[PDB]
């Protein structure tokens, strides 16, 4: 991604009827990978665009 | 056999089947696999 | 969080988004309706103890 000005960002979509298995998929990978998660809500109300940034 | 067989029964019994209502179907019957692959008729709607 | 036990009670079933009543949101659904003989039966010797049958 350097090597080529790309920036070092990517992002996942998961879409489907309700109980097919996202957030569990989801808590899967992040137990996999050794992440942690980071839950954000957007439709909150103390949310702003600079504080969103 | 009895996974396949189970597959077969849901599949033919209900068109649209999500999951989370196999994992409350498992639920209904635990440690009971006779149980839940004789009991498919309730999943249908 | 894990070990956790939620009642939700509702008078008209048809208005809640089919999204949050799932099996894996809520594991059972049970339909609380009108008496019926062996609940009037019942009730009735629970009010009145010691009559007859
Ligand atoms: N592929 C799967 N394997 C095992 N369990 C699953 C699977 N898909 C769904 N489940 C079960 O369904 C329940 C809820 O699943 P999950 O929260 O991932 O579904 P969802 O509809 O994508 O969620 P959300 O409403 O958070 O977007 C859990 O009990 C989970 O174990
Ligand atoms: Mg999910």
């Amino acid at each position: 991604y350097i090597d080529r000005g790309i920036p070092y960002r990517r992002g996942y979509l998961l879409y489907g009827p309700p109980g097919c298995g996202k957030s569990s998929f989801i808590t899967a990978l992040a137990g996999e990978l050794e992440h942690s998660i980071c839950l954000l809500s957007l439709t909150d109300s103390s949310l702003s665009d600079d504080r969103l940034n | 056999s009895l996974a396949e067989n189970f597959a077969e029964h849901v599949l033919k019994a209900t068109s649209e089947i999500s999951p989370a209502q196999v994992q409350g179907y498992f639920m209904l019957y635990k440690n009971d696999p006779m149980g839940a692959v004789h009991n498919i008729e309730s999943l249908r709607p | 969080t894990e070990a956790r036990i939620v009642f939700m009670t509702t008078n008209y079933i048809d208005r809640l988004d089919p999204a949050l009543i799932r099996p894996g949101r809520v594991d059972l659904k049970e339909y609380v309706g009108y008496c019926s003989h062996w609940q009037l039966t019942q009730m009735f010797q629970r009010f009145y103890p010691g009559q007859a049958p």
